[PDB]
Order: C-alpha cells, then sequence, then structure tokens
C-alpha cells in the first residue's frame, strides 16, 4: 500500500512539473484580451460537440 | 466602489517586500498567494467618520 | 416491428440515465474542479518534490533501506501540513538574485 501511494504521488509530481513547463513554454502578453480567433478556435468547437 | 477597492490592494502589498512578481505569461500571477495581504480585519475599516 | 417499441418511457429513463451520470460525474470532473483539490493541482514550481521522487528510486537501486525509509516519512509529512508545503512549493528566485 505505501509502494502504491509513492506511486501515486510521483505521477502527481510529474505531471504538475511538466504542466508549469509547458505552459511556461509559450510565451503570453500579461493583459490584452483574448484574441476572437483563439476563442472560436477553443469555445466554439466545446458548444459543438 | 471600484475606486476604494483598488487603493487596499496597493497598501498592504506594497507595506510587503515581495519576491519579484508577475513575469509576462498570464495564469502565473493566479497563483502568487502569500500572508501578507490578509493582515487586516475584513471590518476594520473606518470609512465613515 | 422493426424491433417494435419497448416502453418508450422505459427507454426515455435509461436514455436520461445514460446522460446524467456521464455528466453528472465524468465531465463534472473534467470540466471542474473540487474546492479542496485546489491546494495541490496548482503550484507554482513543483521542482523540489520531483527531487526526492526520483532520490528515493536511486536509493532503492543501490539498496541501503534505511534511507529508503526515512525518506517515505519526508514525503508524507508534506502532504499533511499545508503550510510547509507552501513553503516548498513557492517559485524560485536566482532570475533576480
Amino acid at each position: 500500500f505505501d509502494f502504491f501511494n509513492m506511486e501515486n504521488f510521483y505521477a502527481h509530481i510529474f505531471n504538475i512539473k511538466c504542466a508549469r513547463q509547458f505552459e511556461a513554454a509559450y510565451p503570453a502578453p500579461r493583459g490584452i484580451p483574448k484574441g476572437k480567433l483563439v476563442k472560436y478556435m477553443m469555445g466554439f468547437p466545446i458548444i459543438i460537440g | 466602489t471600484e475606486a476604494i477597492r483598488e487603493r487596499y490592494q496597493k497598501q498592504i502589498e506594497r507595506g510587503a517586500a515581495e519576491r519579484d512578481f508577475e513575469p509576462v505569461t498570464y495564469g502565473h500571477a493566479k497563483r502568487a498567494g502569500d500572508y501578507y495581504m490578509f493582515k487586516y480585519d475584513p471590518e476594520n475599516d473606518d470609512l465613515v467618520e | 416491428s422493426f424491433l417494435a417499441k419497448v416502453f418508450k418511457g422505459g427507454v426515455i429513463a435509461v436514455y436520461l440515465s445514460v446522460i446524467l451520470v456521464v455528466g453528472r460525474g465524468l465531465v463534472r470532473g473534467i470540466f471542474t474542479t473540487s474546492p479542496s483539490t485546489v491546494m495541490f493541482t496548482e503550484l507554482p514550481n513543483a521542482d523540489h518534490l520531483l527531487k526526492i521522487c526520483l532520490d528515493i528510486y536511486l536509493v532503492r537501486e543501490a539498496k541501503d533501506f534505511m534511507l529508503e525509509q526515512d525518506l517515505f516519512a519526508k514525503l508524507i509529512f508534506l502532504f499533511r501540513s499545508p503550510a510547509t508545503l507552501i513553503e516548498w512549493t513557492r517559485m524560485s528566485k536566482k532570475k533576480q538574485e
């Protein structure tokens, strides 16, 4: 059971760190609102699905 | 109500020393919580004389 | 008689029963986030816990089970007291250093 707990902790830490790196790998102006394209390139799909 | 809201944000956030903030990548400054902006009682504000 | 029709009401029940579980559970979890799982899911810099997670395996490879057991309590305590977790996962400083 301690083995399983340790593996779960490792998976969680790995996912968090890697998500931080992927978010940091793409700079993004801190302020300008979301572009019209981006929005229709993300929101639209969801609604249809 | 928006004007009085902004100044307090400045007050304590600056009485502090911080540790370098807000690089230009949205979604990072949302995780800048700390103990220095909760050093005031929520009702201990004498707006009226 | 193409499959005739089993009580359409019952069909609708199941037809909704499925629509329910999926959204009321899976979709909810995927879109949204529990008020409890905020202290863990978002961390400014998760590079110090990964060091311990790799180091325990590294010790495990080279025997030395004493260090292997003494470094699991150190990890289990970080998920107990949120103050130490917040202190340890704070973002690093060499940039302005």
